[PDB]
């Protein structure tokens, strides 16, 4: 197959920022017939993909100006001239020269906020999940910037991955910051025989990781 | 005007065959030039079938062996069958028309969202998630274990919406949990009462759990 | 090396 592989995966800029999403081929785009089939789509929340460029650099009929494509070969660009709200989404690069067809795995424009540390709250199992017979441990790590993060837990002081699932907010609509929880799901047999829980988060925000715990017996 | 209106079956069990039908106004299939794919968005984008006007038809070959394009241009009507379901086909489907003279994909359906699932319907256990002994105060609920979705959360049947996030649900055995986080005041709770409102309605469930001190 | 079709 023909890879297609955008850059940065991720583009955090402010309103009225130019904006470029590059996107490298595997192989080159170039058809037998002398075009090259790079296209270029949007995705909005809630949307179906809506097509910007066609052929490298071919705006479609109702895109505004601010959007162009460039490139040829392996090698192509998206350019945003100046980003508006409405830009915000992912945008995908696509190759429809060689079969199997295929898309790059999208860029999420965002917004840029200011740094900001999560808050961490841990939660042990409920009395009424405890009756019925199962024990589930929630963290939520809540309002940080930037997206990027890490979560361990620990049980008895001792890293625990298995039966962790997580889940992310998209970007908050008020202050631009991410969201996540952390659920260490066990069998209520496995959850006591254990005395300590603890989540800790690691953030660029401070050096040391944020790290919340809780005693079952307390 | 073009549209292109996808329709399934919404839950199939694993093994089973998937039928979709894509139809189509503001065209015809029959006009020289026209043809029309399908893509899917799994749990990005992949490309999985085409077929032309002159019953041309291309495959992803991975994929090849379980798909089947196929159309009745009198109907006005392409379809796509895929076999022996698992739960990676679970995902949105979308057809999408491309034309020799407008060679790309301007027109796409909405989508039609699949589920393959051995789950039968099931509703949620709600959880308190009250902080212990260990300003504002971070409260939350957790959704464990209902199927299929969705579930929408409320507090204070939506008087209390400042300090919410509730999070997408995820899958652990084959149903769904998801948790809502709400911060007030500590002034506010557990002064007042917290509350969350979770409604799951194919199980008709409507449950209040008010969050108390543990 | 297959190609997709554009005519």
């Amino acid at each position: 197959d023909v890879l297609m592989t955008q850059t940065p995966l991720s583009l955090p800029v402010s309103l009225g920022d130019q904006a470029s999403i590059s996107c490298r081929s595997s192989q080159s785009i170039v058809h037998s017939n002398g075009n090259t089939y790079l296209e270029w789509y949007l995705q909005k929340p809630g949307q179906s993909p809506k097509l910007l460029i066609y052929k490298v650099s071919n705006r479609f009929s109702g895109v505004p100006d601010r959007f162009s494509g460039s490139g040829s070969g392996t090698d192509f660009t998206l350019k945003i001239s100046r980003v508006e709200a409405e830009d915000l989404g992912i945008y995908y690069c696509f190759q429809s020269s060689h079969v199997p067809l295929t898309f790059g795995a999208g860029t999420k424009l965002e917004l840029k906020g200011a740094d900001a540390a999560p808050t961490v709250s841990i939660f042990p199992p409920s009395s009424e999940q405890l009756t019925s017979g199962g024990a589930s441990v929630v963290c939520f790590l809540n309002n940080f910037y930037p997206k990027d993060i890490n979560v361990k837990w620990k049980i008895d002081g001792s890293e625990r991955q298995n039966g962790v699932l997580n889940s992310w907010t998209d970007q908050d609509s008020k202050d631009s910051t991410y969201s996540m929880s952390s659920t260490l799901t066990l069998t209520k047999d496995e959850y006591e025989r254990h005395n300590s829980y603890t989540c800790e988060a690691t953030h660029k925000t401070s050096t040391s990781p944020i790290v919340k715990s809780f005693n079952r017996n307390e | 005007q073009v549209t292109l209106k996808e329709s399934g079956p919404g839950i199939l069990k694993p093994s089973q065959t998937l039928s979709l039908t894509c139809s189509f106004s503001g065209f015809s299939l029959s006009t020289s030039g026209m043809s029309v794919g399908w893509i899917r968005q799994p749990s990005g984008l992949e490309w999985l079938a085409h077929i032309w006007w002159d019953d041309d038809k291309y495959y992803n070959p991975s994929l090849k062996s379980r798909l089947t394009i196929s159309k009745d241009t009198s109907r006005n009507q392409v379809f796509l069958k895929i076999t022996s379901v698992d739960t990676a086909d679970t995902a949105t489907y979308y057809c999408a028309r491309r034309t020799t003279t407008a060679d790309y994909f301007a027109y796409w359906g909405q989508g039609t969202t699949l589920t393959v699932s051995s789950a039968k319907t099931t509703p949620p256990s709600v959880y308190p998630l009250a902080p212990g002994s260990a300003s504002m105060v971070t409260l939350g609920c957790l959704v464990k274990g209902y199927f299929p979705e969705p579930v929408t959360v409320t507090w204070n049947s939506g008087s209390l919406s400042s300090g919410v996030h509730t999070f997408p649900a995820v899958l652990q055995s084959d149903l769904y949990t998801l948790s809502s986080s709400v911060t007030v005041p500590s002034s506010t709770w557990p002064s007042e009462t917290v509350t969350c409102n979770v409604a799951h309605p194919a199980s008709s469930t409507k449950v209040d759990k008010k969050i108390v001190p543990r | 090396d297959a190609e997709f079709r554009h005519d």
